[PDB]
RNA sequence: GACAUGAGUAACAAAAAAGAGUUUAAGGUACCUAAAAGGUAUCUUAGAGUCUCGCCUAAAGCUUAUGGCUACGUCAAGUAACGGCCUCUAAGUUUAUAAUCUGAAGAUUAUGACGAUGAGAAAACUUUGGUACCAACAUUUAAAAGUGAAAAUUGUGCAGGAAGGAUAAACCGUACCUAGAAUCUGAAACAA
RNA sequence: UCUUACUAUAGUCAGGACUAUAAAGGUCCGAACGGGUUAUCGUUGCAAAGAUAUCCGAAGAACUAUGGUAAGCGAGUGAA
RNA sequence: AUGUAUUAAGGAGAGUAUAACUUAAUUUAUGUUUAUGAUAGAGGUUAUCAACA
């Protein structure tokens, strides 16, 4: 599971996404909603959007 | 928040578990 | 039969307030005895040397203590003057790596070995006293009656710091026809001199005061022999 | 009917008839060992 | 522990003694283990006789 | 006889002649009358040397990043023992 | 419980066991506070009078750590415990 | 038994006259006007009344 | 030695063997526990949307 | 440089092993310090080790061992085995030594004795709520510790019935489009 | 495997036996009080204790074993006030040695080794064969007396009563339970 | 590790009576202990062999403890 | 289950960073290729963000 949610991003051990970067959520119900990325979890490839 | 993987960690990843709900308490008022 | 006591004010035949509940001090509740008014008494029936010295052992663990005439206490010692305080709580034979010398009083009358026989008679019989007629610990200080029969058991084992109070209480006259009274008798008395040597300095303050008449000293006569180095509060 | 036939047991006596020693020191407690082996068992004696 | 203590250098090699008592090799590693692959040239001859 | 017999043995269990040590290590013989002669030479004793003045500790500070080391061109690197001997006639020739 | 104190002897060598004289063990804020440990690198610069010493140096530093496990469970001090597995 | 008892027949046994009666001999403390049973004391008033006789008396 | 190799080699391989043997149990042990405690919130979710 | 007993000839450099000095029961001696050692150790070794490492003279040494329950591999699963013993000893010093008296619970906030101490209640509970099941009951509904949801309910309950607040339908029931 | 029936039935009867107060912790209710809290009373769960009464008592008591799915802070150079380990051997055992016998396995004799339920210096300081022997039975003996052991003395009866060796303090055990009130064996909290 | 026999090392048998003995008896009455005569109870029992009373032996061919030996083609052990 | 290839002594006890395994229980080095791979940052416990040999 960690590799694919991360399969956009490259791999888990070669990760090119970092906290400070800008995304835009694609699924749920806050769809569009564009945020900064505060700090980012490796463990579970989890991200936390303030 | 785990009762058993709330003692197991230290007092630093415990008090930022606090500061966290520090923050969203003053942001209801 | 038995008659228990009650914690209640009462006179002292010492010269101090052995106790929070003693009214007076140096109280003569009967006439002089027949070796109190002799300015020395000696051991008329009595092995050479008996009575000169008093050892007192206790358990280092539990409390437990054992008074003696000898500078060795033996299996009679553990079964006449320990009483039944509930179960695995009276040991059935004594231990060498748990029992060690609590302290020794020695008289200054190197021959008045009767002086000693009282003075052990009075240690003796506070201590029955102490485990049994305890109504001063039931409701003050341990609160006795307050605890279980297990935990009560276990305090009524500790009789060390019992033991040294009733020291400094029978070395400074406490005890109705106790010897360490001199009585001139011209009428003018006054108390016996004695010295009571101990393993740890610290446990001579179990004794809120002490007699004028007695003097303090550090180690017992063949401690140091068996590698036994005695316990100093000034270090 | 069963019968209470370890009452007053001990276990210096199965030590002694079910122990390690008893059966690798003799020719058919070897092949016991070798059973117990083959099969996986995690107590081999006692 | 300080930085100056730590790039501090005090060791210098020795060939006729060695670099610590002989007793503390029998400390590191195990005298008598069968992973043991460095032997001394009498057990090697010992075990061709 | 029931699941505690399965147990393997302890002297706490038993009495009547197990005896069962703990590798504390032979520290003298035996005697025949039922003593106990300690042999010095098996007794072992603790080298600490004295600590006063020694200014390591068994931490390093977080500001000097962990390195390890190089050896370029060399595959038994820290065990060569040719660097081993030229490093020793450089630095210390006598002894 | 009444008892004068005894003066013990403040060059004692039991107090190596303790970190606080008061409290066996160390808070856990200041416990956490140290470096890291010895790389192989930095450890082959040593002569064997170092290693030696410093050997000994990590013995009484376990045996600190173990001493203060101990009578921060027995005394119901509270955390620490995951600080001092780090440190040790 | 020959035979398993049917259900129409267990609930006969079961319910039939075996309702449980409700208590209707109910009526209030004097002292305080809580329910309590008739010809009874009330549980409140004697414990606090027991308690009042205890402190003061 | 040639012998004292062999020896060592053998040693080296049941050891490896043991330990693969206790690993692969090891991870399954693990994987059933957290596996089980992962439900809980499947069935957090599942009692939601009911 | 001279111990106050014979020292051994096995010297040994780098020892591995770890001592802890744990408190003293309540009526010992102030000459009683007792370690936890390795189940290896002997007397001798203890008394060289203090002297040594610690400088620690000791008149002697009682040493007895502590043994573990018998326990499952995996605690409720598994063979039945028995964990290593534990050794303790106990030295006789030659100078006395006193610990320091335990701090109050009011003063153990450096060691967050409050947080860990609600751990430790709610981890109690677990334990007695587990026993409990563990003989077959279960706590009836007349006991259960009423929590802050069971509190609100009641304050709102007086509430509705005094007047001071007029009951209204829900709106966050459901996030229908249609709002009927 | 799940769930019914009997059935909310039997059973919770070792012919010891209970009664009335007090109290701790946590929690649940009602009232006081609406500033939370606290107080008063009561109930639930888990305990403790006082007065009275009864039962056991050459036990259902105390101290310890065999043993233990009870629990791990149980602390010893030795004697007084201790066992193991260790030395010595009995009954026996022996994938030890030698010889011999033997379809193989193995067996036998000798020696050795191992093997207690036995024997092992000293201490309230300590390190030949009736000139006999320590099986039974009886008798006598630590001098104020009596009683119970230890060891020894003498004798009796026939059933005629081991072996061997000698003569500055390690390691292991030490907690609790002893079966009428929570622990051993009886499938178990069993009137055995 | 039950049980039968044997074997080694040990232990136990209140008190009284008769008999030639102070002690010589498969002697007597009777506890402990060991048996299990008779009756009742119990029979999904407290118990897959128990309870109560009654009865028998109780210095012996006795009882008991810790070990040891002998059993499954041929039969070990057997006061049978 | 069969087939193919390779190999030719097996287990247990206790302990330990609970993916990491032996009281050193996460040792120390070499070479190559690294997104056209293989099949111009942050991160040494906030770790092991590298696979092969
Ligand atoms: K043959
Ligand atoms: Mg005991
Ligand atoms: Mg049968
Ligand atoms: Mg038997
Ligand atoms: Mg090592
Ligand atoms: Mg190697
Ligand atoms: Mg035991
Ligand atoms: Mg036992
Ligand atoms: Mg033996
Ligand atoms: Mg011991
Ligand atoms: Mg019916
Ligand atoms: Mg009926
Ligand atoms: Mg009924
Ligand atoms: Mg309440
Ligand atoms: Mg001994
Ligand atoms: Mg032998
Ligand atoms: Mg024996
Ligand atoms: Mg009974
Ligand atoms: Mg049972
Ligand atoms: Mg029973
Ligand atoms: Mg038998
Ligand atoms: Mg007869
Ligand atoms: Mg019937
Ligand atoms: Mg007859
Ligand atoms: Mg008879
Ligand atoms: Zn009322």
């Amino acid at each position: 599971e960690r590799k694919a949610r991360v399969a956009w991003c490259g791999s888990p051990k070669f990760l090119c996404i970092a906290p400070g970067d800008r995304v835009v959520v694609i699924e749920g119900h806050h769809k569009d909603l564009i945020g900064t990325i505060e700090k980012l979890n490796t463990r579970n490839m989890t991200v936390e959007i303030q | 928040w785990s009762l058993f993987g709330w003692g197991k960690q230290k007092v630093e990843e415990r008090n930022k578990v606090k500061e966290e709900l520090k923050q969203s308490e003053l942001a209801r008022t | 039969s038995t008659h228990p006591t009650t914690a209640i004010p009462k006179p002292t035949t010492a010269v101090l307030k052995t106790s929070p509940l003693a009214e007076e001090t140096a109280v003569e509740l009967k006439s002089p005895s027949r070796l109190q008014l002799k300015s020395e008494p000696g051991n008329k029936g009595n092995p050479k040397g008996h009575g000169d010295r008093i050892w007192a052992f206790h358990h280092i663990e539990q409390g437990q203590v054992i008074y003696s005439t000898k500078p060795v206490i033996s299996h009679q010692h553990l079964i006449r003057q320990q009483p039944f305080t509930g179960k695995n709580l009276v040991p059935r034979k004594i231990r060498k790596d748990y029992w060690r010398p609590l302290a020794m009083i020695e008289l200054a009358g190197k021959d008045q070995g009767a002086v000693g026989r009282s003075v052990y008679q009075k240690l003796r019989e506070f201590k029955k006293r102490h485990e049994l007629d305890w109504a001063n610990e039931a409701e003050e200080g341990r609160k006795l009656m307050h605890k279980s029969k297990r935990e009560r058991g276990q305090e009524l084992n500790d009789q060390k710091p019992n033991s040294v109070a009733d020291m400094a209480a029978v070395l400074a006259g406490a005890g109705k026809g106790n010897l360490m009274w001199q009585v001139s008798r011209l009428v003018k008395r006054q108390l016996r001199r004695a010295t009571v040597y101990w393993t740890n300095e610290q446990d001579k303050f179990h004794a809120r005061e002490w007699s004028d008449n007695v003097s303090h000293e550090v180690g017992i006569p063949g401690e140091a022999e068996k590698k036994r180095m005695p316990i100093r509060m000034s270090s | 009917g069963p019968r209470p036939t370890m009452s007053g047991a001990t276990r210096l006596v199965q030590k002694r008839r079910h122990g390690f020693l008893s059966r690798v020191k003799t020719k058919n407690g070897q092949k016991t060992l070798k059973r117990r082996l083959a099969k996986g068992r995690l107590r081999l004696s006692a | 522990t300080l930085r100056i203590d730590v790039d501090e250098k005090t060791f210098v090699p020795t060939l006729f003694r060695p670099p610590a008592p002989q007793q503390v090799l029998d400390e590191l590693r195990n005298k008598y283990s069968i992973f043991r692959t460095r032997h001394t040239p009498e057990y090697i001859a010992k075990k061709e006789q | 006889g029931l699941k505690y017999r399965k147990l393997r043995l302890t002297t706490k269990d038993v009495n009547k002649g197990f005896y069962k040590g703990n590798r504390t290590g032979s520290m003298g013989t035996h005697t025949s009358y039922g003593t106990y002669k300690i042999d010095y030479t098996k007794v072992r004793t603790y080298v600490c040397p004295d600590l006063t003045g020694f200014k390591l500790t068994p931490f390093v500070s977080k500001t000097i990043r962990p390195v390890h080391d190089q050896f370029p061109g060399d595959k038994l690197g820290p065990k060569n023992p040719a660097t081993y001997l030229a490093r020793w006639k450089s630095e210390n020739g006598l002894d | 419980e009444e008892l004068p104190p005894i003066q013990v002897d403040e060059n004692h060598g039991l107090w190596d066991f303790f970190y606080d004289r008061e409290t066996v063990a160390m808070a856990p804020l200041e416990h956490t506070k140290h470096g890291r440990a010895w790389t192989v690198s930095e450890l082959r610069k040593k002569s064997w009078d170092d290693l030696h010493r410093l050997w000994w140096v990590c013995v009484k530093e376990r045996n600190r750590i173990a001493t203060a496990n101990w009578e921060r469970t027995k005394s119901e001090l509270g955390f620490g415990l995951a600080e001092a597995n780090e440190r040790d | 038994p020959k035979k398993k008892t049917s259900h129409m027949k267990k609930r006969h046994r079961q319910m039939a006259g075996k309702a449980l009666k409700d208590v209707t001999h109910l009526n209030r403390c004097p002292a305080c006007g809580n329910l309590k049973r008739m010809h009874h004391l009330c549980s409140t008033c004697l414990g606090k009344l027991k308690g009042f006789m205890d402190r003061n008396g | 030695m040639d012998k004292l190799l062999r020896r060592v080699r053998m040693a080296e391989g049941m050891v490896a063997r043991r330990a693969q043997r206790k690993n692969a149990l090891l991870k399954r042990i693990t994987e059933r526990k957290q596996n089980k405690k992962n439900g809980e919130a499947f069935t957090e979710a599942i009692q939601q949307r009911k | 440089r001279n111990a106050p007993f014979r020292v051994g000839k096995k010297q040994i450099f780098l020892p591995n092993h770890v001592i802890t000095f744990v408190r003293p029961l309540p009526k010992q001696p102030p000459n009683l310090a007792t370690f936890i050692v390795p189940l290896e150790f002997n007397k001798l070794d203890l008394r060289d080790y203090l002297y040594h490492v610690y400088n620690v003279e000791v008149t002697g040494v009682r040493s007895f061992v502590n043994q573990r329950m018998h326990e499952q591999r995996h605690g409720d699963v598994g063979n039945w085995r028995r964990p290593k013993s534990q050794k303790m000893m106990i030295a006789e010093l030659a100078k006395p030594f006193v610990w320091p008296k335990p701090p109050a619970e009011d003063a153990r906030e450096a060691f967050d004795y409050a947080m860990w101490k609600k751990q430790k209640t709610a981890q109690e509970q677990d334990t007695k709520f587990q026993g409990i099941r563990a003989q077959g009951e279960v706590v009836p509904p007349s006991q259960f510790e009423v929590t802050k949801d069971r509190k609100a309910i009641k304050a709102r309950q007086s509430k509705f019935l005094s007047g001071e607040e007029t009951w209204a339908p829900g709106k966050v029931n459901a996030f229908l489009n249609s709002k009927i």
